[PDB]
Parts: structure tokens; sequence; C-alpha cells
């Protein structure tokens, strides 16, 4: 991809204690402009791991049917082996890395998160295929306006829970609303658990109070 | 698949190819053609196949196919076998008029088809071109030229030779009759039907059944001329009245 | 008669001989013997002598680590296979960054040793290899043949006459998931000592020996290490 | 593109296609050459003259480079392809090396040449044998001989074509160090070796002498009837 | 992957049997009679259906390569109609290149050129169809055959199909060189009247005529009026 | 010699090397399938050579998509590629069109790519019979089966192995359009026991595999508990 | 009779005659499905029928069926090995296809069967393939030329029709609907499918039943190809 | 009538069973691997006496510790030598150390058995090749002599003979070697087993010897050095 068109605003992402979490709010943008606030950035790839993405949303519905239509693939055969979050993180990684080469990158910036063998599994891809595993993500203006709130309490507190790194990616997501005009009010939030990924329905971040 | 490869390029037992053997015996039963190297001029002389009355006339000529201002031919085998060689000499000796901007050398147009006609003789599978044609022409280096190619890819010069069919008894006559540079052109018109007679199983020739075509040097330029009927049948008719006074 | 000289064309019995002909040559090759107890897996392999001066042979191929096969056919077709495997293996640990499962690489070998079979002017692998892995699921010994179809097996036994060996092995199958890793080898030594001639035994110069498991991974041991494997038999 | 395997494997280890391109060759013309001591000789002998020929272009004598040239027996038309792209190989040579090219350098891509299509799909293996002669840079004389096969060996004398094997034990007790001695003498062990597989009588052959200085001149065939007539 | 060697190879007598024995399949089909006037050309063929089912309005045994240029067929169906497809489009690439109509002479060397590739080049069979080609050209009219093997021969007159040989010889007899193109029609009827053996009407054959007015094949009503003489 | 080659027709018009294909398939244990109005039901009689063959070697049972099954009868070698082609075939679709593949349109790229090797002499045909069978909610339950010349019909039922005709006898008194994919499946072993031979195959394995409604569209591989309900019904009725 | 030398018996090539050696053999190969189809055009309609077995309780009779469905207004039936036959159908529905796209308009029924006899050409001149087993009849309503019937072959000739048989009784109802040639158009309207049927009904003296055959038409007022239910053809088959 | 991949009935793939055959057609050649070294010692079959014994190269340099002995036909084995000098260099390219004995032979082994008709490559070998040669050098594992046979299976020998004569010749080579024999006592064990095989008299002209130290590089015997050893025996 050239130039982007339909572009995603950040992503968010902590590990906690049983699982990973992470939020994207539901907006399109083209030329600072909200055109399609219905589309759905955070996808479930399978039981294990959980996907979600900021940039292009073109780009991401081709890793929808790329990257989805593989668990099918090895599932068909069915021997007992399933991708691992970090191998679903590799392939990806592989994926995005041999774009650049023949310059034709994909603008998806990407964050993966899963829980297998009793591990919580959390990764950062990008577009130029910079890859790496730390316990709290943030993407595109998220580094700026969230990630600070996101090591500052990992900080005091390296394992968090269920309930609390909830309100962790509740509270950093709304100062998302406030400072930056590619977010959005209403947003998704999927947790993987031992009981596989569930991806809830929207939130409204409408709770937000604005003294002027 | 194996089977059904007739196996074209392979040797035989003896040393032989088949498809090469083949394709000579084919020129035996092909139309008659001789040429004579003389000093100021070569000529062409080939005995027409189809003498059919309801045959009309297309181009200029039938189994000549000139292939270049300096140059021509005369082409002995399968009809349409000739065709495709006459086109690539067409083709390779133009090249050089457009690579160098000079005439091409007789010596060196031949040389090129018999790596074509032999490339079919050693890689490829395909069936080896069967028409033996000859040459004629001028060049800058040793002038008028006559060449005889074979099917099998090689060639060399001749002052005189003939190809077609009964050509063992007609090069056995150019080996007496013939003189090496005491022979003209009007000397070489009528050593040419001379041969044509005895190696044709006709009673006489009536000058449709042959087709000669001379090429000589005027004013600095090459010239290809067919002779007409009209002059045909005057060497006819020189030799047929000059063998009355023979015996 | 003459439906053996190609592969594509069909016997009047709907039978290939092409295909059973590359069967053949596996079976007059040497007998390789393998077996997986719940933990490791072993191939245990008899070394051809061509000549009395001649170190043997080497039978067994590193593949990946926790991936090992033992060759019966025709040696410079099973390298040949074999850098397909070392491929395949390698290629996961680049793109997934993660071991290959042991039933997965089986799979495509299936599809590229068939490849041949079905076109003209090429012919069957005419190698077999015993396939021993370490997967998330276990100890693997999958099969593979000239013909492309692969078999799951718990011990196993190719090779010329490896049919006195698979009567051994289908004898005692019922204890082999209970061995531990020293009593694990030694069935399939007394295995392969059944594929040799009364004048001929399990030295350790022509016997090498295979073992793949969970903390340990893919190893071959030499004349020097088959040693200690050899001392009970 | 024709994919098939001409040559192929037979019992005993025999090569059809092989063995049969080398029957071509003793079916051709008699090429016989020596290696003197700074003069080495080529020559052929002409089946039949008939004084019809074009004497220049039926040289079966030809010359690779300015320092090397050959001399074959065979299928004509088999020779013109090995000749042709042979001299491309000394042209190329000269472009990288910057020096003349040696003598077992063109004999071995000639070999290499002549076994490439003995073991490629499709294509035949070559009719004729090559007999080269040169100078190396030093000055030593060379003379080599490859065959359909492509194996190359050099040679003090050798022979080709029909009646090889009666020229060549011919050459294997008269070769010495007295007939090597002289350039004139030099060229009178090929005729006197000639004179034996020609039937026909008198000089029919054609040969030509490569030295070093002033490179090769073929003789023409008045200055052959002179060593003819020495002989006599 | 289709076969690299050629099926047509050279007998042990010095002849091509594969393009000797499509000579055989010319000479069972249909009688197609050509005849090259002075201001014109005709090609009369003899359209026979097996039953009365058959559309003779359908197909079109004399079919036009270009407006000046048509050609007819003794021999196979389908080998013709490849065979005069590729005759349409080697017309036009002429045609592309010199803005000009073709020459039925180079259009004749083209076509023969094409039938000749296939008699040396692997994995295909010869033709088992001769042409009998006309067209008007720098005023002056052109009758041409092309064989299988991919010879051409200038005609003034000639014949193939069923009983060519006695065919042939009706021609030479009759024929003038003086004659026009209204004369011509009839004396090409009356060859494919030679073997018949049945009642021919207007849709037992198919007749065309090329004049300086172009190419073109005569409609069943024409066809009529010319059978009442 | 009509029947070296492929591309080689008989004088009575028969192409015996796609002919001498499906022979193979007879030399294949048996394998049905049933369809039925809540889905299509599939068996495989599996036979095990020696002892040392571990339990679900050579799956006879392949999923070319999830809510499509394949079972084979034929050569186990062109088995597993006509079902990696197949699986190709169902993965274009979705990538291009975006839904799942419809089992008419599936059978129907796979019966082409089988017939496109019989028409030539450079491949030879594929020697093993296949059956397909899914479940959708718009399209209902399908089966399709492909033989080695690439022809597919439609099948309420059908019977591919050694014995073709004890099979079928079995299945058309069978009833199937009133019965559920429960009752199908202890029906299905009936059929394969009383087809087996205790004769010249002793050891052998019963492959099961349902698809249907209660799957929601999906085909998946018995579980131990209800084929273990299904062998012990059959056996009852076997006598 | 015929001469037979070298590998006419293999190859297609030339027979010492010239007849095709190995070509002849794929108009054999139509009668091994042992089926017979007939095709007849009226005035404004055109009609096809060919017959429907069912060799096993076990199959499903809306799969099985010889009729295909080239574009809307044409339709088709086959006659042949039937891996042969879908082979075929899925080239002229591809053939057809790229016409609109490429010229335009619709294709009609005279050029859908010229480029189906110049493929199965190709396989008669190549030798690395075998020509098709079947034979495919297409019909349809032009806009100059109306109803048209034409059938191609396994060597390439798809010459037209004013009615098509095929089949192992094509010999037997050719020869018996030819005496139907008699008056013009032989009746020629809506009810020419009872023509195809009663044709098809003489020759195997079968009697069929109503779901015992399909038929399917095209016609002025419909030009798009309809299947007919076998309660629309019981509704001809009792008035015969 | 057949083409050049297929299986016997016992599977011996006919084309290599027939290119063993076409060894037994050439000069013996044979080569001792001690502790010391390893040597080298082959036949020139001289064909007549005006035949340049200078130019018949039965043993070539593949790389500075490497050398080759070579026999049956002499040119076919030209082009696996070729590869195998490209293949030391590429790996003393990239890895930029001495290429060991064992990869050597199994790269060079590798174009063994690999041939076809069918779209193998735009150009491809018609027929395997023919030839057996005797690889020899010293490694990091010490001196190596090894053995590339047209089936493409490489053997790790000690001392190994081949050609015509190489029936008969191994037989000797068995009773006179032992483990712990020199250098100098291989060259000279090496030329009397050549004098029994050998047909003409046995001199400095016709054979041609050359060997290989862990100190040394690779050197060939001249015609001053070839006069010492064959004066001792």
């Amino acid at each position: 991809t050239q130039n982007p068109m339909v572009t995603g605003t950040s992503v968010l992402g902590v590990k906690f204690e049983g699982g990973v979490v992470i939020a994207a709010d539901m907006l399109g943008s083209y030329g600072s402009l909200a055109r399609f606030r219905n589309i759905s950035r955070i996808m479930r790839v399978n039981n294990s791991t959980m996907l979600g993405a900021s940039g292009d949303y073109a780009d991401f519905q081709y890793l929808k049917q790329v990257l989805g239509q593989m668990v099918i693939d090895e599932e068909l055969l069915g021997d007992g082996h399933s991708y691992s979050p970090r191998a679903i993180h590799s392939w990806l990684t592989r994926a995005m890395y041999s774009r650049r080469s023949k310059m034709n990158p994909l603008w998806n910036t990407m964050v993966i998160g899963g829980y297998a063998d009793g591990e919580s599994f959390l990764g950062y891809v990008d577009m130029l295929g910079v890859a790496y595993e730390a316990p709290s993500l943030a993407t595109g203006y998220g580094a700026y306006l969230a990630q600070p709130l996101l090591r500052e309490v990992l900080e005091k507190q390296p394992v968090l829970s269920q309930t609390e790194a909830r309100d962790l990616v509740e509270r950093c997501m709304r100062v998302l609303y406030y400072r930056d005009a590619r977010s959005y009010n209403r947003f998704q939030i999927a947790t993987v658990t031992e009981k596989g990924v569930e991806i809830e329905g929207p939130l409204s971040t409408e709770t937000n109070w604005d003294i002027a | 698949s194996r089977r059904y490869d007739s196996r074209t390029t392979i040797f035989s037992p003896e040393g032989r190819l088949y498809q090469v053997e083949y394709a000579m015996e084919a020129i035996g039963h092909a139309g008659t053609c001789l040429g004579i190297l003389a000093n100021d001029g070569v000529l062409l002389a080939a005995e027409r196949r189809n003498i059919h009355k309801l045959l009309d006339e297309v181009f200029f000529s039938e189994k000549i196919y000139k292939l270049n201002e300096d140059m021509a031919c005369s082409v002995a085998g399968i009809t349409s076998d000739a065709n495709v060689l006459t086109n690539e000499l067409r083709l390779i000796a133009q090249r050089y008029l457009l690579q160098y901007q000079e005439p091409i050398p007789c010596e060196q147009l031949v040389t090129a088809l018999c790596d074509i006609k032999q490339a079919y003789t050693q890689f490829g599978g395909k069936r080896p071109f069967g028409v033996s044609l000859l040459y004629i022409g001028w060049d800058k280096h040793y002038g008028f030229q006559l060449y005889q190619s074979d099917p099998s890819g090689n060639y060399g010069g001749w002052k005189a030779t003939c190809i077609g069919n009964n050509s063992a008894a007609a090069v056995s006559m150019l080996k007496q009759d013939y003189k090496e540079g005491e022979m003209t052109l009007k000397s070489a018109l009528a050593l040419a039907i001379k041969v044509l007679n005895k190696t044709m199983d006709v009673s006489k020739l009536s000058a449709e059944k042959v087709e000669i075509a001379t090429l000589t040097r005027e004013n600095g330029k090459t010239v290809i001329r067919v002779l007409k009927q009209k002059e045909v049948e005057q060497l006819i008719k020189k030799h047929e009245e000059e063998e009355a006074k023979a015996e | 008669n003459q439906y053996d000289n190609d592969v594509t064309v069909w016997s009047p019995q709907g039978r290939i001989h092409q295909i059973e002909y590359a069967m053949e040559a596996v079976k007059q090759g040497s007998a390789t013997v393998g077996l997986k107890s719940k933990t490791h897996a072993v191939l245990v392999a008899l070394k051809r002598a061509q000549s009395e001066l001649a170190a043997h042979q080497k039978k067994i191929l590193h593949v990946d680590n926790h991936i090992g096969i033992s060759i019966a056919g025709l040696t410079a077709d099973a390298r040949l296979l074999c850098n397909f495997m070392r491929q395949e293996c390698l290629d996961s640990r680049f793109v997934f960054d993660r071991p290959l499962p042991v039933s997965r690489l089986v799979s495509l070998i299936g599809s590229k040793t068939q490849i041949p079979t079905q076109r003209y002017g090429r012919r069957p692998y005419g190698v077999g290899l015993l396939i021993a892995g370490y997967d998330d699921m276990g100890p693997h010994i999958f099969q593979t043949c000239p013909s492309a179809n692969y078999f799951d097996c718990r011990a196993m036994s190719i090779g010329a006459r490896s049919q006195s060996a698979r009567t051994y092995l289908e004898r005692h199958m019922s204890e082999f998931m209970e061995c531990n890793l020293n009593e694990l080898v030694k069935h399939g030594l007394r295995a392969l000592r059944e594929t040799l001639p009364a004048e001929q035994d399990l030295t350790t110069k022509n016997v090498s020996i295979g073992i793949v498991g969970k903390d340990l991974e893919f190893t071959i041991y030499d004349d020097d290490d088959v040693s200690p494997f050899l001392e009970g038999l | 593109s024709y994919d098939r395997a001409i040559t192929v494997f037979s019992p005993d280890g025999h090569l059809f296609q092989v063995e049969y391109a080398q029957e071509a060759v003793k079916k051709g013309s008699t090429a016989v050459g020596v290696r003197g001591r700074d003069i080495v000789v080529l020559g052929v002998e002409k089946k039949s003259v008939a004084k019809l020929q074009d004497e220049r272009t039926v040289r079966k004598i030809c010359a690779l480079d300015d320092n090397v040239c050959m001399a074959f027996a065979g299928l004509t038309a088999d020779a013109r392809i090995v000749i042709n792209r042979a001299r491309v190989e000394c042209q190329s040579h000269r472009l990288t090396v910057e020096d003349p090219v040696t003598v077992e350098y063109i004999t071995r891509y000639i070999a290499s040449l002549k076994q490439r299509y003995t073991q490629s799909n499709g294509r035949r293996p070559f009719g004729i044998s090559a007999l080269i002669v040169g100078f190396d840079f030093d000055g030593t004389p060379r003379l080599y001989q490859t065959d359909p096969s492509g194996t190359y060996h050099a040679w003090k004398a050798n022979a080709i074509g029909r009646g090889a094997k009666s020229v060549r034990e011919f050459l294997e007790k008269n070769y010495t160090d007295e007939a090597i001695e002289t350039d004139d003498l030099t060229i009178k062990l090929v005729i006197k070796a000639l004179l034996e597989v020609v039937q026909s009588g008198g000089k029919n052959i054609e040969l030509a002498v490569m030295r070093r200085d002033q490179s090769l001149k073929i003789l023409n065939p008045e200055e052959i009837e002179k060593y003819v007539a020495e002989i006599e | 992957r289709g076969y690299s060697f050629s099926l047509t190879t050279f007998s042990p007598s010095g002849k091509l049997v594969q393009i000797e024995y499509a000579l055989a399949a010319v000479a069972g089909g249909a009688p197609s009679v050509g005849i090259k006037a002075a201001n014109g050309v005709v090609l009369a063929t003899e359209k026979k259906q097996k039953s009365i089912l058959y559309d003779e309005r359908s197909v079109h045994k004399v079919e036009p390569i270009t407006k000046h240029i048509g050609l007819v067929y003794s021999g196979m169906g389908p080998d013709y109609r490849v065979l005069v497809h590729r005759a349409r489009k080697l017309a036009q690439q002429y045609y592309l290149v010199y803005q000009e109509p073709i020459p039925t002479a180079q259009l004749v060397q083209r076509v023969a050129s094409v039938m000749q590739e296939y008699t040396q080049s692997g994995g295909v069979r010869p033709f088992g169809v001769s042409l009998l080609i006309c067209g008007w050209n720098e005023g002056r009219p052109y009758l041409f055959q092309s064989d299988p093997s991919g010879a051409y021969f200038a005609w003034k007159a000639t014949a193939m199909g069923k009983n060519y040989v006695n065919g042939k010889t009706f021609l030479e007899k009759r024929y003038n060189e003086d004659l026009e193109l209204e004369d011509a029609i009839h004396t090409a009827i009356l060859t494919l009247k030679e073997s018949f053996e049945g009642q021919m009407t207007e849709d037992n054959i198919e007749v065309g005529i090329c004049n300086e007015a172009g190419f073109r094949r005569l409609t069943p009503t024409e066809v009529k009026d010319y059978l009442a003489a | 010699g009509y029947d070296l080659s492929a591309s080689t027709f008989s004088p009575d018009g028969r192409v015996f090397q796609v002919e001498y294909a499906m022979k193979a398939v007879e030399n294949s244990s048996t394998a049905i399938g049933i369809r039925c109005k809540d889905g299509v039901v599939f068996g495989v009689e599996k036979l095990v050579l020696s002892k040392l063959y571990e339990e679900g070697s050579n799956k006879r049972l392949f999923n070319v998509d999830r809510h499509v099954g394949m079972a084979v009868a034929g050569l186990l070698a062109d088995a597993r590629s006509l079902a990696d082609i197949a699986r190709e075939e169902a993965s274009n679709f979705r990538s291009n069109f975006g839904y799942n593949i419809p089992l008419k349109h599936l059978a129907d790229r796979v019966a082409m790519y089988v017939h496109a090797y019989t028409l030539y002499s450079a491949v030879r045909p594929f020697g093993c019979s296949f059956m397909l069978g899914s479940y959708s909610v718009n399209d209902g339950a399908q089966l399709y089966m492909i033989d080695p010349s690439g022809v597919s019909y439609g099948y309420w039922g059908c019977a591919i192995g050694k014995a073709r005709q004890a099979a079928k006898t079995e299945i058309e008194k069978l009833q199937m359009k009133e019965m559920t994919c429960r009752d199908i499946v202890k029906e299905v072993a009936k059929i394969i026991y009383i087809v087996h031979d205790e004769v010249k195959d002793k050891a052998f394995e019963l492959e099961l595999s349902w698809v249907g409604e209660l799957t929601n569209g999906r085909h998946e591989i018995v579980p131990k508990d209800i084929r273990e309900e299904a062998e012990k019904y059959a056996k009852e009725s076997l006598k | 009779r015929g001469s037979s030398a070298g590998f006419d018996r293999h190859i297609t090539i030339f027979s010492p005659e010239g007849r095709l050696y190995q070509v002849e053999y794929a108009f054999k190969a139509i009668n091994q499905g042992g089926l017979t189809s007939v095709a007849v055009r009226g005035k404004d309609c055109a009609v096809i029928v060919t017959q429907k077995k069912v060799p096993d309780k076990l199959l499903d009779s809306s799969t099985v069926t010889h009729l295909f469905k080239i574009t809307e207004n044409i339709g088709c039936v086959m006659t042949g090995m039937t891996a042969d036959s879908r082979s075929q159908v899925q080239r002229a529905r591809y053939e057809a296809a790229n016409w609109k796209y490429k010229y335009g308009y619709e294709i009609p029924v005279d050029m859908l069967c010229k480029r189906i006899a110049d493929i199965s050409q190709v396989y008669t001149q190549n030798a690395e393939m075998r020509p098709l087993g079947c034979c495919m009849i297409l019909i349809g309503i032009d806009e100059e030329q109306g109803p048209q019937v034409y059938k191609c072959d396994p060597a390439g000739y798809y010459c037209g029709f004013k009615a098509t048989a095929a089949g192992v009784k094509q010999t037997e109802s050719t020869s018996f609907l030819e005496k139907k040639v008699k008056k013009k158009f032989d009746w020629t309207f809506e009810q020419t499918v009872e023509t195809a049927i009663t044709c098809l009904s003489t020759v195997l003296s079968i009697d069929f039943k109503p779901s015992e055959i399909e038929v399917g038409v095209v016609t002025v007022e419909n030009p798009k190809f309809r299947i007919l239910t076998e309660a629309e053809i019981d509704a001809h088959l009792v008035a015969l | 009538d057949r083409g050049v991949n297929t299986f016997s009935p016992e599977g011996r793939l006919f084309q290599v069973e027939y290119a063993i055959e076409a060894i037994k057609l050439g000069s013996t050649a044979i080569g001792i691997q001690t502790s010391e070294g390893v040597c080298l010692a082959v036949e020139k079959r001289i064909t007549s006496p005006l035949m340049e014994p200078s130019s018949i190269e039965k043993i070539v340099e593949i790389d500075a510790h490497i050398g080759c002995a070579m026999s049956g036909l002499i040119a076919d084995a030209k082009t696996l030598i070729d590869k195998a000098r490209v293949e030391t260099q590429n790996h003393w390219f990239t890895y930029n150390e001495t290429m060991t004995v064992e990869s050597v032979t199994q790269a060079v082994s590798n174009l063994a058995l690999q041939f076809g008709e069918e779209d193998a490559d735009p150009g491809a070998m018609s027929r395997p090749f023919g030839v057996a040669l005797l690889f020899g050098g010293v490694d990091e594992k010490g001196p190596q002599l090894f053995h590339m046979d047209p089936s493409g299976t490489f053997v790790q020998c000690d001392a190994r003979a081949i050609g015509s004569a190489s029936e008969g010749a191994q037989s000797s080579l068995q009773e006179v070697y032992h483990k712990s024999m020199t250098l100098k006592e291989a060259i000279k064990s090496s030329l009397i087993i050549l004098k029994q095989v050998m047909e003409e008299k046995l001199n400095a002209t016709n054979i041609e010897l050359a060997t290989v130290q862990p100190g040394q590089n690779f050197h060939m015997f001249t015609k001053e050095e070839l006069e010492e050893v064959i004066k001792d025996i």
C-alpha cells in the first residue's frame, strides 16, 4: 500500500492473569472524516488467539481472509495441533516483512493477544515488521496518550486481574476519546481466557465529564 | 510418448541418419536441375515437373525463387519444403545487408542455411528438409560461384553439377564436355540443353518443360533474367539442328 | 508384460506395476527398525557392509532437532527427499517460529512423492523412510513408502528380511509403552537382530541408533556411543 | 522444446548412439597428422576429386585461431558446427584472458561440447573426430584427438577416418626422432601415411602445415606434388 | 504437454506417408471445381447433405476471406475451418501493415506456409483439406490450389474431390482462355454433373464468383437461374 | 494395444485406462454414505494390514472444508491428492466470493480436475472413488460421488469398495428420507459388518463420520460414546 | 476394406484411406451411454428431448440430467460419455460468456457451436489428446433467423439441422423422423414437443411415463430456456 | 522401448544398473586410507605408443587438500569433477573454511540419479553417470577416502579398488590392509596389486598416482618419483 485510504486509530492492550484483553473503537477514517462507524476492527482468529489492528481497514480485511482461512486449513486434518498465539504472531510478522521488501506494505498496525499453555501472550506487529512482546501495548496515538498510563499501573503492580485490567483499558480508552480526533465513543472489548475468546458488544464512553 | 516417436535424429547401426538418407531419395525423384560455372556468368537449367496445360504463370518463375539482387537459387525436392528454405534465405541475406550494409557473399548465405537444415538433423526430433537446392551469385571477392546444399547439412563448390532426377547420369556428362576456365556464357547455354536431353525420358524439349535463368554482371550491377519461351526455343533448335550435323 | 514400462499405464487388474517395483527396491535394501514408547521414539538400523574394509554407511539423517528419519531404499533419493524435509522443517521455524508437527511433515511427503507417480516420464521415489519425531502429541513413527500413502505405526521394520522383525514387534507390541529409555532401545535391537543370518551378529560398528524425546532432541549414536545399548543384548 | 533421451545405457555398459557416432567417423575421409619439433602437419585424403570441385570450401582443414587449427573426419555437417562454435570460444577467451588460447583449452571445450550432446535431452552426439594442432605461448607443439564420446588425448602421431587402423600401425613403427627432426621430413611422414590409405593413386589429398612464425599457409596442389615425387 | 516429435516422416521409398495419405482424404471429399475466366473466377462445389433434416443455409462450403478473395475446398469439413479462419487472420494482418487489399498469390503463400508447418512441427497431423483459391488483384484473375503438403500451383482450371481424375480431363476440352465469367459458370456446373448420381437442384451445390466487384457467393435463387441452361 | 494410453479409444469406443482405474476401487475396502433429512452420515470399512499400525492410521475420512466431508474408496495415494485439490477448490472460492462453497459447485470443480487427466497420455486417471457430503440452512444436505472417469451424480446413498452391489441392497430398503442423523449412524455400522468377509480380510477398523444440523453445519469424526453405541447395536443384529 | 498401417490404431493421423481411424471411434463412444436424444425445431419454438434412465433407486433424479443451460436464451442436451459431457458444457458456458464480455451482446447459436467444434477439432489434429466422447446439441432463438438447432460432434461438424437425433437410436430415429420432412414444418407450433416425444418413444417402444424423460424448450414469446417439470411433461404425454 | 526412469522387477533401475557395468569396462583404480595420509593409484591403459601419457588424467585436483581418482568413461566424470571444484570454492567463499571431504562427495553424488526426459529443466542430463570416483584428502576429521557409485550411494572406504579388475582386487586389499599401516607402505602395497591386475608391463609411464598428506597439500608424483617406488616392489 503506497498510501492508505480508510484508516483506523489506536488499539490498546494489556495482559492480566488468566488472559489478555484489548479494545478498539469502531470508526472509519478517510481524510479526517468519520465515515463507517459500524466496522469492527477486532478480529477473533481462533479459540486461543485474538487480534486487533489500527491503520488501513481495507488491508485488514485481506488479513482477515488470509489469516482466518489458515485456521480452517489447520483444523481440516485435525491432528490436535493448533496455532499458538506466538505462532500466528510469527507468521503474521513474516507476512508483514515480505510486503515491505517488494515495496507493497500493509499500512495495518496490529496487536495480537492470546492465552495458551496457561501463559498469557501479547505481541505487536507493525507495518515495517517490528515485532516484540510487551505486557501492555498501544498503537497509533495510543503510545502517546495511553501507554504512559499503562506502564504506570503495571510498574507498581506487574500482575493484574480480569476486573482491574478492564478498568485500566476503559480508563485509557476514555483518555483517547478526549484528545484524539480519530477516536470514537463506542468501542469493542474482547477478552481471551481459558474458556476462549469472547467479543463483548458496544460500550459507551458517555460517562466522561467535560468541565468548561 | 516414446512409443509414438519414430526416432528421427538417432544413428543407424552402420553410422547413417535414416531421415537424411531417405530425404536424398525424395530428391532423386524430384525435379531435375543443373548449373554451370562459366567466366562471365552462371546459369540454372531446371526441368519443369508439372507440364500440365491448364497451369498458368504466377510470378516471374517456378522453381527459381530469387533470393536477392546479387544472387539466386533453384530448388529440387518437396515443393513445400523449398518455400520455407527460400524465405529463411531471404531473411538471412537481408539481415546481412541490414547489419553489414553490404551484399551477402554466396559462401556465407549457404553456410547459414546449412546450419539451419542441420539443426533439424540433430536436435528437436523434427524431420529434415527434403530439398537440396543450388546457389548462384556474385560477390566482390571470388566473383561468380555455384553451390550445392544437401539436406545432411553439408555444402561445397561446384563448377558443374546437377540435382533431381537422373542426377548421376547428368554429372557424368558434365565431367567430359565441360572445360575449366574455357566455358563462356553462350557455350554454357548450349551445354545445359545438351544435358537436359539425355537425362529426361522425353523424346525432345519443347521449352515449356524447362526453365533457365542466367546471372551476369552489367555495368557493375548483378542482373538476374529468366530466359523466356522464345529465347529457350532458340537454344533447343540450335542443339537439335547441330545434333544432325554430328551424325 | 507391456504395462510395466510406464507408471501412468494401468494394468488389466487395476494395478500399477511401476509403483510396486519401486516398493521392491525398499525390500532389497537394508533392514531398518523403529518403535515408540509413551516417551521416546527410537530408530535402529543395520549399516550395510559393501566390503570388509569400508565403513558401512550412514542410514540415519538429521532432518530437524525434533525429527529424524531412517533410510531404506535408494540412498540418493533419500537425501533428495530429506533435503525437502529439512527445507520443510526449516520453513516452519523460519515462518511460524515453532516446531513443525511430524504428522504434517509426512502429509507433505505423500503429496510430493505422488507427483512423479501420476506424470509420464518420471519415476516414483524408490526409498522408504521410518520417521521418528516428537510433536506435542508424543512420539511419531510415521512411515513413508514408494506408494504415496503413509501409515502411523507403533513399531515398524522395513528393508530386507523385515518380516522376521515385524513378527518380533507384533508379539511384544503391548509392553512398548511401559518401557524406559534404556530398555526401549533394547527392543529395537532384538527386533533388528532377527534380520541377520545365523553367521552374523549385532556389532558396535554396523549399528546406528537414533533417539528422539521430550527433554532430549534427536541425536545419532556412533559406533562408540552404541556400546552402552548393546551391553544388555 | 523436445526433451527425450537419445543416448541411453545398454546391457554390458554400452552406449549405442555414442558407438554408432564413432562408426560415422570410420565412414568419412582419412585425416592424418603428426607432431614434429618446431613444426606440426595436418592432412586429409579426398575420396574423389572429379575436377568439378571448388577446392577452397571443401577443405577439411579449418583454422580455429591463428595458433590453433583442426582437421576432422566424419559427417561434414557435424564438423562445421564444431569449428564455428570453437572459433567463438577462441575469440571470447582472448576477450577475458587477453592471451592466445592454449591448445589444450580449446581441446577441452570441444571435448566437453561433444560430451554435452551425448548426455543432453533430444540431442545426438557428433559423428566426427577432430585432430587439433597448435603451439603454446612457450612454443611447444601440441597434437590432440577428440572422440564423439567426449574424451581427448594428446598424440605424437594420430590418424582418423577410414583405414585409420592401418595408418596408426604405420605411424607407430615409422615415428622416431630422425623423421621428426627436419621440417621437410615431417611433411613427408604424413604423405607417406596418406598414400597407404588412398587406393586411387597419385595425390588426391590436401595437406596444410602450420609453423610458428607466419602461422599456417595451406600447400597448393602443385607444392604437394613435389614431396610425392621425392618419396617415389 | 504435447508431442515435440514429428508425426510425418520420410518413408524408406523417399516419400512422406502422412501427406500421401492426406491426399486420400482429399480424393474422398466432395468435388469442388474452380475455373479462371478472363474477367473473373468461379468456384463450383457439390454440397450434398446425407438427409433432408440438415440445414443447407447453416454452413457455407464457399466462404470469403476478404471482400475480394474467397476459396473453396475438397476434403474434410473441420480441417478446413481452422484453416480458413486463420487465412482470414493472415489476410487482415497484411491489411494492418500495408493498408492495402491483399493479393491472391500473397495470400496463398501464407496459407500454404501454415499447411506446411503442421507437416513438419511435431504433435500435429497434416491437413486433409485442399484449397481452390480465387481473387481479383491488379486487374487480373487468380486461381490457385493449395496441397496438404503446403505446395501451391497456379491453375487456369482444375477439379478435386470424388472422381477428380475423370473430372480434370473434362475441363481441358471445354476450357478456353477467351471465356467470360458468365460462360465459365455453366462449364463449372457441368463438371459437377459428371459424377452426381441423383437429381441436382439449387440446394444440391454451392457456387460463387470473384469479379472486379469483389468476391461473393451465389444465392440459391441465382443458382437456379443458371441450372435452366 | 488400445489400452496402453488414456488418449486412445478402443474399437468399441471405450477407454481402458479409465476403466482399469475404477477396477482399483473394487480392490479397496467398502466405503458408504447416506444422505438423510437431517444431514449426511458417512462410513468406511478401514482394513488394517498389520497390528503394528496405530489406530487412526491411513485415515479414510478427510475434511476438505469445515462443513464438507470426504470419504474415499480406492488407492490411498490418489485419495490424499484429490483431498488437497478439493481443499484448494474450496479455498479459492471463499477467498474470491467470501462465503461457504456450495457442494454442488465443489463437486463439479473436482470432477473436472479428475477428468482433465483422462484426456492425455502424459498423465493417468485417478484410481480412487470418493464421495462428498455437507449440510446448510438454505441448501440443506447434499451428497455427490465422483468416479475415476470424472463424472458426478447425486445420491441418497452410495456404495464404493470391494462389494458395490452388496451394500446397495441394504441401503435401498433403509428408507433414509424420514430418518434423522442419529438413527442412520446405527444403520451405517450394520451395513459395514454385513458386507464384510470374515474369510479374506480379517482385521478391520470401523471409520464413521457425519454432518448435519446438530453440528450446525459441521463435519467431524464420531465421538467414542456414539461410535461404541452403533457398533454394539450393529453386532446385535449380525447374530 | 479400410487399410490400417503404423500408429493409426492409437494417435489420430491419416489412415491409408485417410479416414482418421482413431477419430471414428469417438462416435462409437457416444453409444456407450445407451441413451438417445431427439431435438426438433418448429416455427416459433425449438424442442429437445432425451432419455432419462435411473439405474438405481438411490440416484437423485434432479441431479442426473443431460439438459444444461449455457446462457439465458440457449439450452443444451448431451449424448455420450457423461464424464466427457460436463467438460464440454463448462467450455461452452465459458466460451459463450467470453462472447458477451468481449462483443457486448448475447451469443447466437450459430457461433456458439463453431467455437466448440473448433475446440473439439484441436483434439482431432493433436496426437497428445483424444477427442471428446460426446456430442453437444445447442438450441436457442436467433434475432433474424429465429429458432436454431445445431449439433457438434467429436469430429467438429456443427452443420445445421431441421431436427437433430443422437445416440444408439440415432440411425433409427433419423430415418423415421425423415418421413416427417413431408408437409412443410410437420405442423410446427408449441406442440412440437410431442413431435420429439413420439419419435423417441417409437424407436425404443418404451411408452415413457411422466418422469421417464426430460424435456426443455425455447420459444419466441419466451426466449429463456426452460426445463419442463414432470407435471408439464405429463400433460404432453397424456395427449398422445 | 523404455525410458531412463524405470524400476526393475527387483527394483534395480536398469540405467544405473547398466551404468555400473560400464565401470567394468574402465581402467583399475586403487586407493588406501591410512592414518598418515591417503593415496590414489589408477591405471592409464595406454592404447597406442603414440599416445602421450601426460595427457591422461584419471586423478584431478578437486581442492588443495582434496583429490579424486576416476574410472570408466573419462568424459562422463569431467562434469562431476568440475562441479566439485565449484562446490569447494563456494564453501570456502561463504564460510571461509576448507570444505570437508564428506560434503564434497555428498554434493557431487547429488547429481547422480537426477535425470529425466520430462520437464527436468531447460538443460538436462539424458542419462546418469557411468563413472566411479574415488574421493580422497585430509579434512578436520583426518584423512578420508570415499567412493561414489552411479546410484548416488557414497561409502567411506579404508581401501577400495574399482574398474574392470575391481573383482579380485578388493580381495587383495582386505588381506594386506591394517589400521596401523603408514603412507609409504600404502604406495608400495598399491603397485603390488596393480602389478597383478595390469595386462601390460608396469612402469612409471603407464601408472598415475597421487597422495594427500595432512601437513602437505595434494601432489602428484612425477616421472622420477615413480621410479623409486617401482624398484622397491
